[PDB]
């Protein structure tokens, strides 16, 4: 169920946060705008972090290959990514930031 | 996207035609014999530019892209099946399934997070009338019968046949096999003495351009292709004159063959009776490269009970391969290869100078363009690009 | 600019290396062994692209780039040493120095305002531990323990080796040697049985990914390199299964060797201890063209005296060449020659599929493309070109 | 262009030679002797990258484009000349007049609109002292002298010689033959010491640049080329040192040959007298492809008599062939051979570092850049293409 | 030696018609502006139609290869055309279009 | 010999122009005028045997007519490929409206220091 990741402020425009969990498969928390958004952090191409990528508009590009992503979607906006990103909707209550437990 | 794009531009009857030279994707090919390939032996070929291996695994085909999702390298150069369905790659052990691709398992790290998220491409696979036929395409395949020639797939149809590959781009050999006036150079093929053929020259065509040929853009199982009509209002040229002298005579057989000769897509030829009054020839020119491909060849035969078939395959390998498949058709190999050269740069698409038998040409150049299902580009090769 | 701009591009971490595919320049690299190359009798070769003549000269080692000023021929078609100092171009005799390459004389016209005007390409080279290095670079080289991986270079590491034309491009080479992962195909190798060597089939790594590797740039002698840690934390794995089921076992020997795997600019690896508990591994991938490399092995083991060193190269040659050096590296020559064609079009490079393994190998990639001390380019083979 | 504009632009001087690679077309080349074409038996052979076809018909030479203007195949593929003046295409069987290459016949449809409205490209050929020469350009020809060296169309000048292909760009063939240093690379043949020549090593120049060369732009005949005067005012050198030590002496042999070295365009050299002083070489670097050339050479020798050229022709066969023609030029073989890697990707025209000596290959380079006739395009040998 | 095209009103400038002749080869009617031209239909350098070309001012171009020729001369435009076209004689009389039977 | 030159009346010069001096016993020179200010180096350029004084001067810096390669005038440094080897240089100076080449090229001897 829903995690408590940070405080809104915490995190400046067009940048990326890692949020690693405990037995699980570490995320990446998206901030474009005012917007937050969340998928799976590692690349779907291989072992690459996307958090330590380039955030273009709501386009999350891989720093190995140059795979890229759209972090509302998940799906692949440029090669060699072909395998869907995992989502999971994020919630701002109160200048706080929240991530969703599962996908969806 | 294969060719100079100023080139392109300027034939706008067949430019997607001249554009696929790796062939057209999205479309079953024949690539072997049933024969050719037995229970857990893994065979490795080359179609449409890709590199794939095919196994036969409880008297079922599979068909996986022979190029690991790692590094790259061919399985097949140092195949293991460890288990009956799957196949492990020499280098780090990514194991794949042939039922689906997937990569199941990774003996050098069995927790890594790949496992699972990963798929190596397959391609269905349909075994019939003893022949191989591979959908080198994407998601569901249509069905087998649209992409082969009018009765290759009757019930009491015995094929039999030879396959082999030829040093020169599969559109030549399409052409070549097509050309009604190529029939010059088979002139003096034992076939035509041996089995006492009627064979003209040629044809001083008759009527108008429509009715050269018969386009079929729809069939009950959405076959696309041409048959060629220059005998129809045609005269047959069996005296060649050069300045009004004779210098060449064409067959007086007895035997009437090739009635009605027709070409279909993906490149498939059907040569109706031949070589014999009593069977019909159906040949595909498959790609293997820009520069190579499978002469697939195949005699067919209505067969009722399993004494004529067995009859049928005696006569085969005594008659008909060696003075038909071979006798014949082997002008048609350096026939092919001639016209490499000229084409090579890609500007033979260009420079050639057609004349009115090439109306057959024509029609089947502007029915592939119209018809394929999908040009194969080297990206496909590689790995799809976009950014 | 060796490869697509829109490719370099894609790969952010580690652009400089996927452009490195003539190898680096700058560095020293080992080309053959000392007792190849005898006095007055010139040697030819070919590193990073750039054909080059070697020859000892009253027992002192010197290169000259293989190619006369004046037309471009190589003056190996025709050796033409007149003098022990000089060698003169077959072609129309300009004639240069083996010690600076200043085009002393010309046979053919005595007075041409060229003599004394003009200089072949020369090179620094020294021997070391029975092995010739060139400095492939400009300027005066810096200490050539820079570029060699610890010890190496210890007063009493006996060095022997082989050395070969492998038909790959050195990185394939560099990558498939400090590769975790590839030791599974070496699980059938003769070395591990007759040996009785302790070989795993893989390994699950653990900890986070800063731990799977140690990457050294702060040494005093100025290398730069990586040190592969994965089985400090990772489940060594001797047990192979599908679907759960074991099909392949590792190795149970007694002998435990490459506790630690290095890599180290400009390419050369090190596997200590190997392929004995008591020796230590070292091998080259040197850059020759585009598509292929010298495989330089050597393998070090400490001999206090002339007896030892005598009884280590009898060893040698009758057991560790033919058992390790070939028994058990041979797998790796075709592997790297399998990588080619993915490859060969520079595309290999965005798409290949990583996994975990993989992290030492990006670690490599990074320090090499951080630390390298110029990129060979084939203008440094024709001739560098700049406009006003 | 055939070369990057980048290197153009920098050879102000000279940059037409430097585009030239596949060679200058509308000049004669010779191809092969008189004696190895024979009546009725059509050869083959490519010159300036286009394949030919020669034919001897009534004892008189004909040129006809090895290439069929309907699918771009080479009619020698199999030759099939039905009618003394003809030749048929073996494949579609389209026929072409060997003396003006017209279409005037199709044995394959004898009602074709293309018969009489086609032509097949044709070449002037012409047969001078036992030589074949062909005039690889359009239009009505120019006379053969004026793409001779002096003296070789003399009537009394009896030629005989060898020809072969060699693998190096013709431009590397001429420079090292019109080349006055390399003379060194001869100082071990044996033509030196069998027959007792006086050979230097090298010369020292003198005089003005002007002085070392004598360009030839007035000649009547039309004759465009170069005469190499170095040894009129420089020092021959015959003891080569270093350091001031003599470490190799030139030749002090009795016979004087090689006073008067010339290059003419299209590409021939003259050497006067050798390799004996009653006697001349000419040699031709004729262009096949961007890589390889006709070495045509011939040695001339005045002849009165029968008995004077059967003399010559026995020791030709005995002496001058062997001894000279191969045992010196042989030398300059492999020497053309090691310039290919320098100039392969046309970066040796701008590197190159040129010292005294070759002020005389710079004169030639801008004759040829400022005389020649046409540059030979790629487009000449695909088709020749404009919008 | 005249036959009937068509009005002149049923050609827009810069349109091609073709006129296919009993017993005869077909051909190519063009309207350059206000004059008409008139040649073969068929492309010299093959069996192309010039009538389902494209007309540039006065220059038809072929639709096979892209050769291309000047339809009131006839002479070859662009290659890989090298064969003169057949010219005939075009009249516009009472607004009707005609061609002459043979060519000039 | 003599250590200065006569060459030319320095109104003889346009700008941008340049002049070839030759000389007995000695190879050539080539003198060039940049806006109001004179240079000279060796005429022979050091890649071959080509004269620059037949090149073409932008600015200050004089291009090969053989192989497109480069010098600066002022310095005889190369500017362009494929020359690598510098130029001899020559003081140049205006004594009366006459322009005065050195006959001896200047020497990294007794100037100022790196
Ligand atoms: C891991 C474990 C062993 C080795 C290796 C990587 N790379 C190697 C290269 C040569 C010999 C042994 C090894
Ligand atoms: C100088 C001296 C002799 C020769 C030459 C240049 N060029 C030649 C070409 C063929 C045979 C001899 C020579
Ligand atoms: S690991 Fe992300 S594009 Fe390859
Ligand atoms: S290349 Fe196949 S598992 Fe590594
Ligand atoms: S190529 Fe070496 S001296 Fe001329
Ligand atoms: S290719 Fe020659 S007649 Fe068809
Ligand atoms: S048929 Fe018209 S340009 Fe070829
Ligand atoms: S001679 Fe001046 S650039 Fe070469
Ligand atoms: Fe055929
Ligand atoms: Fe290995
Ligand atoms: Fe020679």
């Amino acid at each position: 169920i829903w995690l408590k990741v940070c405080a809104a402020s915490d995190m400046q425009p067009g940048t990326i946060r890692r949020v690693n969990r405990v037995g699980a498969a570490p995320l990446a928390v998206y901030r474009v705008g005012d917007q937050f958004y969340a998928t799976e952090d590692t690349c779907t191409h291989g072992i690459a972090s996307l958090s330590e990528g380039t955030l273009d508009g709501d386009v999350i590009e891989c720093p190995f290959h140059g795979g890229a992503f759209n972090v509302c979607t998940g799906m692949p906006a440029s090669s060699p990514c072909t395998v869907p990103l995992g989502v999971f909707e994020v919630e701002v209550k109160e200048g706080e930031v929240y991530v969703a437990g599962e996908k969806k | 996207a294969n060719v100079d794009e100023a080139i392109l531009k300027r034939v706008k009857g067949w430019a997607p035609y001249v554009d696929a030279k790796l062939g057209f994707r999205n479309h079953w090919y024949p690539v072997m014999f049933s024969k050719e390939i037995n229970e857990g032996e893994p065979k490795t070929l080359k179609l449409l530019g890709e590199n794939l291996l095919v196994n036969r695994i409880d008297g079922k085909l599979y068909c996986l892209k022979d190029r690991c999702l790692h590094r790259g390298v061919q399985l097949s150069v140092k195949v293991e099946c460890k288990t009956k369905s799957t196949i492990t790659c020499w280098y780090h052990a990514w194991t794949y399934r042939w039922e689906d691709g997937v990569l199941c398992d990774i003996l050098t790290n069995p927790t890594s997070a790949q496992i699972g998220r990963q798929k190596l491409k397959t391609y269905p696979v349909q075994e019939a009338k003893g022949c191989v036929f591979i959908y080198l395409g994407d998601g569901d395949p249509p069905p087998l019968a649209r992409d082969t020639p009018p009765n290759f797939l009757d019930d009491d149809m015995e094929i039999l046949g030879k396959n082999q590959i030829i040093k020169s781009n599969w559109r030549l050999a399409v052409e070549n096999g097509f050309d009604p006036s190529h029939i010059y150079i088979h002139k003096d093929s034992i076939l035509v003495k041996d089995n006492d053929l009627a064979l003209p020259l040629g044809f001083a065509p008759g009527g108008d351009r429509k009715q050269q040929t018969r386009v079929v853009d729809d069939d009950v199982v959405g076959r696309k292709g041409v048959y060629d009509l220059i005998g129809e209002h045609g005269v047959p040229v069996f005296e060649g004159t050069i300045g009004g002298e004779v210098v060449r005579e064409g067959a007086y057989g007895e035997k009437i063959v090739a009635n009605d000769v027709s070409i279909w897509l993906p490149g498939v030829l059907k040569v109706n009776p031949f070589p014999n009054p009593d069977m019909m020839q159906f040949e595909w020119y498959v790609p293997i490269d820009e520069n190579t491909h499978y002469y697939f060849q195949t005699l067919g035969k209505p067969c009722a009970n399993d004494e004529e078939r067995k009859k049928y395959e005696q006569e085969f390998e005594s008659k008909w391969k060696p003075m038909a498949l071979e006798g014949f058709n082997n002008d048609d190999i350096w026939a092919r290869e001639a016209m490499v050269d000229f084409y090579a740069d890609d500007k033979g698409w260009v420079n050639e100078i057609l004349f009115e038998s090439d109306e057959a040409i024509v029609a089947w150049r502007k029915l592939a363009s119209e018809h394929n299902q999908g040009i194969q580009t080297q990206a496909h090769v590689s790995g799809l690009e976009h950014h």
